[PDB]
């Protein structure tokens, strides 16, 4: 088994270095010396790629930068000069000062945080590893890694009998509830009642039809006390560990 | 017969002519040196595709660098991968990512060398150091939970350029952590047992009122897709980070939030104990003037 494996080894090396590509023991010494004509300045290049990461050195105090790799302005489409002169509190979103300070007090100790940036108002979230290097700086390399609601349809959540236990805000523009309208109340409230049957038909088979999507329409009562034609698709939600009903989980949406 | 000589200088030669530290490339293996050239002119050739101050980027990382390829092999792992590993650079560059992984992942794996570029997945890793920094031996490994994010890149053939940051046990934990970062512990089907102080002045909530309560009627259901994710992740590697989600605040509104779960265990019974959390609070409250749950509305 190691004759074959070296030979193959061998053979790599030779079919990777192309000034013999057929000897034996030469090919070695060529290896070498197809080595000694070349490792460091490819690792950013490696962060970049795979992390969509930018160093960047920081004095602890100030805030001020004292270095910035050029991976700024691929990252945040900021230019190296808007970094470099200024501090990490102008470049961080407002509400994320305290924490910055929280981060660069004071040690080559380690410094991991997550704050929104500043990008070529847009802030984009960031997540920073690094340590303390006495420059005291930080040294740290910070990478880039729905919300729908803030209009044709919008989701619920449910219990089994059907009581609103959350609705995200569309629903202010679908049906014209404020939120706290539809919480706390039952869905078949707001059902014409010529249908309001077929809802609860819907309802007690979506729990005894478990992770099954069934859709059902019907004439939803809106603020405007208008009948509102909607077709909700909804399906029983369940706990990945116990497989526990969590919640019915409704898209009511309005046609 | 003076030709083993000859050959035994040149393999010498060949392992210093590696850019490694003197000592591990001097007292090497001859295969292993094949190997190691080999990979490391191959990763040559992907990094001058990719192109077209090292202790800085490799120290202020919490994770290693890694490059597979679209058959398996590791062709490039960055020298810190020990720190977190305890596997040398030296011991895994050339082998096979599916060698070193847990089986279980093995397809998943799979399924991300293939071929968008992004990758972001979790996956568990032979490991043989501890939190003591001590390193043990393969015959003891244990599986180390990795978030791996990178690209996937046709190299002229592929190429999974990732970056794999352990998640730290919050048990041990040397990196500090801020006043908008606090713990909670779950049962295993991730309903609230216990959660910090923090959480009063950060999301309004009383630590207290929050036990025996299913996290899944706390958090904005736009995100739900991520959370189950994490959770089942939770559940069949042991650790997960989550994505970056929204948690219903107290009195209305949502805040931010970035969690790492991970199982403990009881260690005189070795079962599953409970889930720890360390939540990252991302943002203030926002939309605290939208209500979206009853446990906002039942709170005036
Ligand atoms: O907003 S939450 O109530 N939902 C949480 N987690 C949660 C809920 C449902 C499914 C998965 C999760 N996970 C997030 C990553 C680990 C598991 C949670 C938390 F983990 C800590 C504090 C507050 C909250």
């Amino acid at each position: 088994r190691r004759r074959n494996k070296m030979t193959a080894y061998i053979t790599e090396l030779s079919d990777m270095v192309p000034t013999c590509s057929p000897d034996k023991l030469t090919i070695l010494r060529m290896a070498v010396s197809h080595m000694k004509s070349l490792t460091d300045q490819e690792l950013k290049h490696l962060i970049l790629e795979a992390a969509d990461g930018f160093l960047f050195i920081v004095s602890c105090e100030t805030g001020r930068v004292v270095y910035v790799s050029d991976s700024v302005t691929p990252v945040l489409n900021q230019p190296q000069s808007e970094w470099f002169g200024s501090t990490l509190y102008d470049q961080v979103h407002p509400d994320d000062v305290d924490k910055l300070r929280e981060q660069l007090s004071t040690m080559g100790s380690r410094r991991s945080f997550i704050c929104r940036m500043r990008c070529g108002p847009h802030f984009v979230v960031v997540h920073c590893t690094g340590y303390i290097k006495a420059w005291f700086c930080l040294v740290a390399i910070g990478r880039l890694q729905n919300c729908t609601d803030m209009p044709t349809e919008f989701i619920s959540r449910h219990n089994i009998e059907g009581i609103f236990t959350f609705v995200d805000h569309r629903c202010v523009a679908t049906v014209g509830y404020q939120p706290q309208e539809l919480l706390g109340k039952n869905i078949v409230e707001f059902c014409h009642p010529e249908d309001q049957q077929l809802l609860r038909d819907s309802f007690q088979q979506v729990v005894k039809l478990k992770g099954q999507v069934l859709s059902v329409m019907f004439r939803f009562r809106s603020k405007t006390r208008e009948w509102l034609w909607m077709r909700t698709s909804s399906f029983t939600f369940q706990n990945p560990y116990s497989d526990e009903i969590e919640y019915i989980i409704c898209t009511n949406t309005n046609v | 017969r003076c030709r083993r000589s000859k050959e035994t200088e040149v393999f010498y030669e060949l392992a210093h002519e590696l850019p490694l530290p003197h000592s591990v490339s001097s007292h090497l293996d001859k295969a292993s040196i094949m190997r190691l050239a080999i990979s490391f002119l191959r990763t040559h050739k992907l990094l001058s595709s990719v192109c077209s101050m090292d202790n800085l980027y490799l120290k202020a990382l919490e994770g290693f660098i890694a490059v597979v390829t679209q058959d398996g092999d590791m062709i490039f792992l960055s020298e810190n991968i020990s720190k977190f590993m305890g596997l040398t650079q030296v011991e895994l560059t050339g082998h096979s990512i599916f060698d070193f992984t847990h089986p279980c992942d093995h397809e998943e794996i799979r399924e991300n060398l293939t071929l968008s570029t992004e990758r972001d997945f979790f996956m568990r890793m032979k490991c043989t150091v501890t939190n003591r920094g001590r390193t043990v031996n393969l015959k003891s490994a244990t599986w180390k939970v990795l978030h791996c994010t990178g690209q996937v890149r046709v190299y002229n053939l592929s190429c999974l350029i990732i970056m794999c940051e352990p998640i730290q046990h919050p048990s041990h934990m040397d990196i500090p952590l801020d006043s908008k970062t606090f713990l909670s512990r779950h049962s295993m089907d991730m309903k609230f047992t216990y959660c910090d102080d923090r959480i009063l002045e950060l999301i309004g909530y009383h630590p207290e009122e929050l036990l025996g309560r299913s996290a899944y009627e706390f958090y904005h259901a736009l995100d739900s897709e991520n959370m189950t994710k994490s959770h089942q992740n939770l559940c069949t590697k042991g650790q997960v980070v989550s994505g970056q989600y929204r948690m219903l605040a107290k009195h209305g509104g949502y805040v931010w939030l970035e969690t790492q779960g991970t199982v403990i265990y009881n260690p005189r019974n070795l079962q599953p104990q409970c889930i720890m959390c360390v939540n990252y609070v991302l943002s203030e409250i926002e939309k605290n003037d939208v209500v979206f749950s009853m446990d906002q509305t039942e709170s005036l």
